[PDB]
C-alpha cells in the first residue's frame, strides 16, 4: 500500500519527532548549547502532542501495511509524549551538574519517543520489532549516561545484555510464527487455522518465545530480575522515563497483538498469562516488602502494577472494558509513577534519604505521599480507579485466582508505600525556573491524581472515545 | 526440496548454541559473541521462513535483523570498551554491586 | 437537601482549619468547635424536623429525606444520600462525638494543629458520608476515606511516650486489616453489580435496585461473606480484632481520634442496613456462625479486658464484647432485639467515650497507663476516680444506664429467637461486671503502688468537667427514658426486620 | 493463658509468611547478570513446555 496525504497527516507525531531529532542533531553540531537544545526537543514533543488534533481529525485509518492510528493510538502516543516532555523536564537540572556532554540525552529521549510513537502505531510484526529496538537502544544510552559512575555503568551493561538476549528471543518468535502462518500482519497470526485446531505448536512456541521478550520488556516474572538493579543505576529521570513511557508503549503493543490475533484468545496462552500474571503481583509485591531504596522499591512496584495490568490483559476476548480498563489504570499509573520518580529526580539533581523530608522540602513530601497513596490504590487517587477497574473485569471473567492475587498484593503494597509515606513525615539528622518547572510539573501530576481520583468521568470518557478498530 | 523444518531445526540449534555460550562464560566479549549468535541465528530462521513462502519479507526482516545487531554490537562493544577502560578486566560477575 | 451540607460542613471545616493557623496556633480548635457545632445543630434540625416517631414502617426502601446527583454514569454510580431513623441516629452520634472529640483537644497549642484538627474533621465527614450514603460504591468510598487520616493521626500525632515504631506498626497494621477488609466488600459489591447487570441489563451501584436481584444460593452467600469479613474486622470481630486494641495503644494522649472514627459503630450499621436486606437467605443460612462468633467475642474480650495491665486496651476489650453482644443481636431477626442493638450501641459510645476521655485525663495527670504502677487515687484526685467508677458500672450493664437497655432487650428478643445464646450471653455480663470491679480497684482503691500515685493531682479543668456530666447526665437519661430513641429508630428497623423475615 | 492474644498471633501468621516469603524471594536479585540470562532461559523453557503441555 502506497502513502497519500491523509497517510501522512497520520504519521504527524512520528514526522514531528524525527524532525526534532534532526533538527537537534544539526544545532548540536552547529554549537553545544544545552538549553536550546533542551529547548528544541520539549518543544518538538509538545508539537506532536498538539499535532495529536489533527491525527484525531484525520479520523482512523491503515498507513502501511504496518501501521494503523485509530484513538488506541492516539491515546498511547500521547501518553509517551507526555512521559518524554517530564523526562525531559526532570533531566535538565539534573544534567546542570553533568560534567561532560548534556545535549545527546535529548536526542536519545527523542529517538526513544519516536520509538514509542512506533509502538502505539504498530499493526504489524516488523513495526513491533523496531518499535521496541527504537525504545531499547536509546535507553541503553541513557542508562548509562553517567558511565562515570559505577551503578550506572552496571545498570547500562545488564540492560543491554539482558534485552539483547530479549531482542534475540522476540526475533525467533515472530521468525517460528511467520513459518507457521506465512504473513507478518497481527490479524493473520492464526488465521489460517479452523475447527478447534488453533493450538498449533508451533504457532504457540513462537508466541511464547514472543511472550519471553515482552515479559522482560514488562518485567513481568521470571524475567523481572533486571527491574530494580537497571532502575536504581539509571540516572532518575532515565528511571522515569523506563518506568513510564517504554512500560506504556510496549503493553499497549501487546495489547493490540492480543486482540487483533486470531491465537490471542488461545486456552494455553491465557492459562500461561494468567500463572505469569499471578506470580508478577505476587513477587513484585512480596520483594518490595524490605527495601530500604526508593528506586528499587519502585522497580517491583512496577512489576506489581505490571502484574496488574496483564490480569486486565487477559480478559480481553471475554469482557468488553478490559481496554478502557487498561487505558485509565496506565493514565493513573503514568501520573502517579512520574510524580514520583520526578520527586527523586529533583532530590537527586544537580549531577554531584528521604526521611524528614517534609522539614526543608514540605511541597515534594506532599506530592509524594499522594502518589504513594495513589499506587497503593487508596481512593480519592486515580491509581484506586485502576484497581477498581481491574478488579471488576477481572470480576467480570470470573478469574477469581487473579482477583485474589490483587487484594493480597494490594495489602502488601499498601505495607510498604505507607511505610514510605509515612517515613517521609519523621525526624532525620534549586534557584533556577527549571527546578521550578520540574516542581510544577510535579505537583500539576499530583493535583491531577487526586482530581480524578475524586471525579475519574473526564477520563473514563477520555479512554472511551479511544476505542480501536473491531 | 529442502524441508522447512530441517533449516528451523538448524535455526535453533544455533540460537541454542548461542545462548549456551552467552550463559557460561564469564567474560562480556563472549556473551556479546553469544548474542551475535542468537541474533543471526534468529535472522536465519526469519530468511529461511521467508524462503518457503517464497516472499521477501523474510529477506526484509533479516535486514532489519542485522541492522539491530550492528547497532547492539556496537554498544555492547563500548560499554566493552568503558569496562575494560575503567576496571582492567572482563569478568561480568565481579560488576554486581547492585543486589537485594 | 441538608445530607449534602451535612457531610461537606466537616470537609470546609477541615480545610479552613487547615488554612487559618496563619492567623494563629490558637484559632483551628475554634473553627473545628463550631464547625461540629453547625454539624450538630444541622443534625439536631434533621430530628426535629424528620417526624420520625409518626413515620409507620412501609418496607426497604423508606428514606426520611434523599439527596441524588450522578457522580460516575458510566457504572451508573451516582453521589445518593439518604436519611431514615437510624441513620439519623448514627449522624446525631457522630456530630456528638466529634464535639466531645474538639473540646477534648483543646489544650493542645502544637505547631502543626491545623493538621490535626483536618484530620479529624475528614474522619468525622468519613463517618458520616459512611452513614449517610446508600449508593453501594460512594459507600465503599467513605468507608475508605476515612481510614488515611486515621492513619496518620495515629502514627504522627499519637502516644508520645511510646516509640515511634509502634506507632507505626499499629497504625500499618489496623489500615492493612481495614483496608483488605475494604477491598474484599467490594470484590462482594462489583460480583453483585455483574449479577444484576447479567440479569436485567443496567449498570447500577445503588442499594435499592440491588435488593431485587435473583442470586442462586452460594453465589448469595459469598457476596455476605464478603460484606460479613469487611464488617466483622471493622465491628471489630474475633479473630479480626487485635488492631483494636493495638490502635488504641497508640492512639493519641487526649482521645479525641477514639471519639472520631474509631469509637463509632459503621459496621454494626452496614449490617443492619446492607448484609441483611440485601442477602436475606444467605444471612439467615449464615446466623449461627455469626451468633457463636457474638458469643466467643463476648468471652474472649471480657477474658482479653481482664487479663490487660493497661486501662486502654481494658476498654478496646469491653468494646470486642459489647460488640459482640450487638453481632447476636444482628442475626436473630426480632424487632425487639434489633432496637436493643441500636440503644445498645448509642449507649456503648457515650459510655466508652467517656471511660476513653476519663483514661486520657487520668494519663495526664498520673504520665502512666500501667495499672500496677497506681492504686488508691480516691484520696488523691477530686472529680475523676468518682467519674470513671460511673462509666465502669455503666458498661457492665447497670439499669440506670442505656446499657443495660439495650442489653436487656437485645437479650429478651434472642432468647424469643433461641434460648443458648442468650444464656450464655448473661453470663458474658457477669464477666463484664468481673472487668469492670477488676479496672476499678487495680486503678482507683487500696493503696499507692508507685510515687506517682501517691502524691496530690490537680483538679479537671471545668470545660473538661462539663463534658464528662454532659456525658453522664445523656447516659442516665438514655438509661431512664430510652423511648424518643426508640421511636426514632422504629421505622428504620420495622422495615430491615420485615425485610429480612418476609423474604426467607 | 490468653494474656498474650492467641488469635492476634493467629492472625498475624500471614504477615510472618509474607515476610519470610519476600526474605527467600529476595535471594534470587543476587546482582549478577549470568544468573539473570540463566532465568531468563529458565523461564523461557517452563513458558515453552507449559504451552506444549495445554495445548
Ligand atoms: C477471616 C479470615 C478471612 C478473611 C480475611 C480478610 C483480610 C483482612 C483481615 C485480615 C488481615 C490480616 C493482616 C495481618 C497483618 C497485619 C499487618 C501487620 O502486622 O503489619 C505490621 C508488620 C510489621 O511490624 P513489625 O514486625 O514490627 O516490623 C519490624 C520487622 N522489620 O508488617 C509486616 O510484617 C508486613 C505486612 C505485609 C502485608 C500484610 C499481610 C498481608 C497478607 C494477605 C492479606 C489478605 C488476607 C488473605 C487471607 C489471610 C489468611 C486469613
Ligand atoms: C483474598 C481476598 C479475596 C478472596 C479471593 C478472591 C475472590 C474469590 C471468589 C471465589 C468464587 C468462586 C465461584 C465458584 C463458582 C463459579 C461458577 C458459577 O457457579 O458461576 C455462577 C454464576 C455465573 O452464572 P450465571 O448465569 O451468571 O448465574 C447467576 C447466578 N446467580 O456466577 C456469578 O454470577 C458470579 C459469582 C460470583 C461469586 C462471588 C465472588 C466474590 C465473593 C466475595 C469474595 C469472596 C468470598 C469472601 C472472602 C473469602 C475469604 C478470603
Ligand atoms: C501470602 C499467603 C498468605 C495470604 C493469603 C492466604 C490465602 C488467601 C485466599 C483465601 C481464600 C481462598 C478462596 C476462598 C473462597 C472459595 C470459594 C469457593 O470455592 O466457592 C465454591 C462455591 C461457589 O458456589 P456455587 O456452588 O457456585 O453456588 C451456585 C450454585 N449453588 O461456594 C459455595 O458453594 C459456598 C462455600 C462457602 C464456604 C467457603 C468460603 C469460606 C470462607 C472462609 C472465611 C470466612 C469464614 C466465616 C467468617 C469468619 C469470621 C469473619
Ligand atoms: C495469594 C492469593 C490467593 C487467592 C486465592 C483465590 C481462590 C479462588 C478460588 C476460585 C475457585 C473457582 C472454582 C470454579
Ligand atoms: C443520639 C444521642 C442520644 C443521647 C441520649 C438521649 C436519651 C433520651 C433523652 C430524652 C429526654 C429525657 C428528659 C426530658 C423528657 C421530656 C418529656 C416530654 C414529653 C412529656
Amino acid at each position: 500500500m502506497t502513502i497519500t496525504p491523509q497517510n501522512l497527516i497520520a504519521l504527524l507525531p512520528l514526522l514531528i519527532v524525527g524532525l526534532t531529532v534532526v533538527v537537534v542533531m544539526l544545532s548540536i553540531a552547529w554549537r553545544r548549547n544545552h538549553f536550546l537544545n533542551a529547548t528544541l526537543s520539549v518543544i518538538g514533543l509538545n508539537a506532536a502532542l498538539v499535532s495529536l488534533w489533527f491525527v484525531g481529525q484525520a479520523g482512523a485509518m491503515d498507513v502501511t501495511p504496518l501501521m494503523r492510528v485509530d484513538g488506541f493510538a492516539m491515546l498511547y502516543t500521547g501518553l509517551v509524549l507526555l512521559a518524554s516532555l517530564a523526562t525531559c523536564t526532570f533531566a535538565y537540572p539534573w544534567l546542570e551538574g553533568y560534567n561532560d556532554n548534556k545535549d545527546e540525552f535529548y536526542l536519545l529521549v527523542l529517538i526513544a519517543a519516536l520509538g514509542g510513537i512506533l509502538l502505539a502505531n504498530a499493526n504489524h510484526l516488523a513495526s513491533l520489532f523496531l518499535g521496541i529496538e527504537l525504545i531499547s537502544l536509546p535507553l541503553f544510552g541513557l542508562v548509562g549516561y553517567a558511565f562515570r559512575q559505577k551503578r550506572s555503568l552496571e545498570a547500562s551493561i545488564k540492560y543491554t545484555i539482558l534485552s539483547a538476549a530479549a531482542s534475540s528471543f522476540l526475533l525467533f518468535g515472530m521468525a517460528l510464527v511467520y513459518a507457521q502462518s506465512g504473513d507478518l500482519s497481527f490479524v493473520a497470526l492464526g488465521k489460517n487455522l479452523g475447527d478447534g485446531m488453533l493450538n498449533e505448536p508451533l504457532l504457540l512456541a513462537g508466541f511464547g518465545l514472543m511472550i519471553v521478550g515482552l515479559g522482560f520488556k514488562l518485567s513481568l516474572v521470571p524475567f523481572h530480575l533486571w527491574t530494580p538493579d537497571v532502575y536504581q543505576g539509571a540516572p532518575a529521570p532515565v528511571s522515569t522515563f523506563l518506568a513510564t513511557a517504554s512500560k506504556i508503549a510496549i503493553f499497549g503493543v501487546v495489547m493490540r497483538l492480543f486482540l487483533y490475533a486470531p491465537v490471542g484468545d488461545s486456552e494455553a496462552i491465557r492459562v500461561v498469562l494468567a500463572i505469569i500474571a499471578f506470580a508478577s503481583i505476587i513477587f513484585g509485591n512480596l520483594m518490595a516488602l524490605s527495601q530500604t531504596n526508593i528506586k528499587r522499591l519502585l522497580g517491583y512496584s512496577s512489576i506489581s502494577h505490571l502484574g496488574y495490568l496483564l490480569v486486565a490483559l487477559i480478559a480481553l476476548q471475554t469482557g468488553e472494558m478490559s481496554m478502557e480498563a487498561v487505558g485509565v489504570y496506565l493514565a493513573g499509573y503514568l501520573f502517579s509513577s512520574l510524580g514520583a520518580f520526578g520527586v527523586v529526580s529533583l532530590m537527586s539533581s544537580p549531577y554531584r534519604s528521604y526521611r524528614g523530608l517534609f522539614w526543608h522540602r514540605p511541597i515534594l513530601a506532599a506530592v509524594m505521599t499522594v502518589m504513594m497513596l495513589s499506587l497503593a490504590g487508596i481512593p480519592m487517587t486515580l491509581g484506586f480507579i485502576g484497581k477498581f477497574y481491574v478488579l471488576a473485569v477481572g470480576v467480570q471473567a470470573h478469574l477469581w485466582w487473579l482477583v485474589g492475587a490483587v487484594v493480597v498484593g494490594s495489602a502488601i503494597g499498601l505495607y510498604y508505600y505507607l511505610r514510605v509515606a509515612v517515613s517521609l513525615y519523621l525526624h532525620a539528622p534549586p534557584s533556577n525556573w527549571q527546578y521550578s518547572a520540574g516542581g510544577i510539573v510535579v505537583l500539576i501530576s499530583a493535583l491531577l491524581v487526586l482530581v480524578l481520583g475524586v471525579w475519574p468521568q473526564p477520563l473514563i470518557s477520555i479512554v472511551r472515545l479511544a476505542m480501536p478498530l473491531m | 526440496m529442502i524441508p522447512l523444518q530441517h533449516g528451523l531445526i538448524l535455526a535453533a540449534i544455533l540460537f541454542v548454541l548461542g545462548l549456551t555460550g552467552l550463559v557460561i562464560r564469564r567474560n562480556l566479549l563472549f556473551m556479546l559473541i553469544g548474542l551475535e549468535i542468537m541474533i543471526n541465528a534468529s535472522a536465519l530462521a526469519f530468511v529461511v521462513a521467508g524462503s518457503y513462502w517464497g516472499q521477501t519479507d523474510g529477506q526484509v526482516m533479516y535486514i532489519l535483523a542485522i541492522s539491530l545487531a550492528a547497532a547492539e554490537a556496537s554498544i555492547g562493544l563500548a560499554l566493552l570498551l568503558q569496562l575494560h577502560r575503567r576496571r582492567q578486566n572482563l569478568n561480568i560477575d565481579s560488576v554486581s554491586e547492585m543486589r537485594g | 437537601m441538608l445530607l449534602p451540607w451535612l457531610i461537606l460542613i466537616p470537609f470546609i471545616g477541615g480545610f479552613l482549619c487547615w488554612q487559618t493557623e496563619r492567623f494563629g496556633v490558637k484559632v483551628p480548635r475554634w473553627i473545628a468547635l463550631i464547625t461540629m457545632g453547625l454539624t450538630l445543630a444541622l443534625s439536631l434540625q434533621l430530628w426535629l424536623q424528620g417526624g420520625y416517631s409518626l413515620t409507620q414502617s412501609a418496607g426497604i426502601p423508606q428514606w426520611q429525606s434523599e439527596f441524588d446527583m450522578p457522580w460516575i454514569p458510566r457504572f451508573g454510580i451516582s453521589i445518593h444520600l439518604a436519611i431514615d431513623g437510624l441513620s439519623l441516629l448514627m449522624v446525631v452520634l457522630t456530630g456528638l462525638l466529634g464535639v466531645l472529640a474538639v473540646l477534648c483537644s483543646w489544650k493542645e497549642i502544637e505547631k502543626y494543629q491545623g493538621f490535626f484538627h483536618l484530620n479529624l474533621m475528614w474522619i468525622l465527614g468519613g463517618v458520616i458520608g459512611v452513614f449517610l450514603a446508600i449508593d453501594m460504591f460512594l459507600f465503599f468510598f467513605f468507608w475508605e476515606m476515612m481510614l488515611v487520616p486515621m492513619y496518620f493521626l495515629i502514627a504522627l500525632w499519637g502516644h508520645k511516650a511510646s516509640d515511634g515504631k509502634t506507632r507505626i506498626t499499629a497504625a500499618t497494621k489496623f489500615f492493612i486489616y481495614t483496608q483488605a477488609s475494604g477491598l474484599v466488600m467490594l470484590i462482594a459489591i462489583l460480583a453483585l453489580v455483574f449479577v444484576h447487570y447479567n440479569a436485567t441489563g443496567v449498570w447500577t451501584f445503588n442499594y435499592e435496585e440491588l435488593l431485587n436481584t435473583p442470586m442462586s444460593s452460594g453465589v448469595e452467600y459469598l457476596l455476605m461473606l464478603g460484606f460479613f469479613i469487611a464488617f466483622a474486622v471493622k465491628m471489630p470481630v474475633v479473630p479480626l480484632h487485635g488492631w483494636l486494641p493495638d490502635a488504641h495503644s497508640q492512639a493519641p494522649t487526649a482521645g479525641s481520634v477514639d471519639l472520631a472514627g474509631i469509637l463509632l459503630k459503621t459496621a454494626a450499621y452496614g449490617l443492619l442496613r446492607f448484609s441483611l436486606p440485601l442477602f436475606p437467605n444467605a444471612s439467615a443460612e449464615f446466623a449461627p456462625i455469626a451468633m457463636w462468633l457474638g458469643v466467643i467475642g463476648i468471652f474472649y474480650g471480657a477474658w482479653m479486658a481482664f487479663a490487660q495491665t493497661d486501662i486502654k486496651r481494658l476498654i478496646a476489650y469491653t468494646s470486642v464484647s459489647h460488640m459482640g453482644f450487638v453481632l447476636i443481636a444482628i442475626y436473630t431477626g426480632s424487632q425487639l432485639a434489633y432496637q436493643g442493638a441500636v440503644i445498645q450501641m448509642i449507649a456503648h459510645g457515650l459510655s466508652a467515650a467517656g471511660l476513653f476521655i476519663l483514661c486520657g485525663q487520668l494519663y495526664e495527670r498520673i504520665h502512666t497507663r500501667d495499672m500496677r504502677m497506681m492504686g488508691g487515687l480516691w484520696s488523691k484526685m477530686k472529680w475523676l476516680p468518682a467519674l470513671s467508677l460511673f462509666f465502669a458500672v455503666a458498661t457492665l450493664g447497670m439499669p440506670g444506664t442505656g446499657n443495660f437497655v439495650g442489653e436487656f432487650m437485645i437479650l429478651f428478643g434472642s432468647f424469643q429467637v433461641v434460648p443458648v445464646i442468650t444464656v450464655i450471653s448473661t453470663f458474658g455480663l457477669v464477666f463484664a461486671s468481673v472487668y469492670s470491679l477488676a479496672m476499678l480497684h487495680r486503678a482507683y482503691f487500696g493503696k499507692a503502688k508507685s510515687q506517682i500515685a501517691s502524691q496530690e493531682l490537680p483538679g479537671m479543668s471545668l470545660r473538661e468537667l462539663f463534658m464528662i456530666l454532659l456525658l453522664v447526665v445523656l447516659l442516665v437519661l438514655l438509661g431512664f427514658y430510652p423511648q424518643p430513641i426508640l421511636d426514632t429508630s422504629h421505622s428504620a428497623i420495622g422495615n430491615i426486620q420485615q425485610w429480612f423475615v418476609n423474604s426467607v | 493463658l490468653l494474656k498474650r492474644d492467641p488469635l492476634n498471633s493467629m492472625m498475624n501468621i500471614p504477615a510472618v509468611l509474607s515476610r519470610f516469603a519476600g526474605k527467600g524471594l529476595l535471594l534470587s536479585e543476587n546482582g549478577y547478570l549470568r544468573w539473570y540470562v540463566a532465568s531468563m532461559s529458565i523461564g523461557a523453557v517452563v513458558v515453552l513446555a507449559l504451552l506444549m503441555v495445554l495445548r
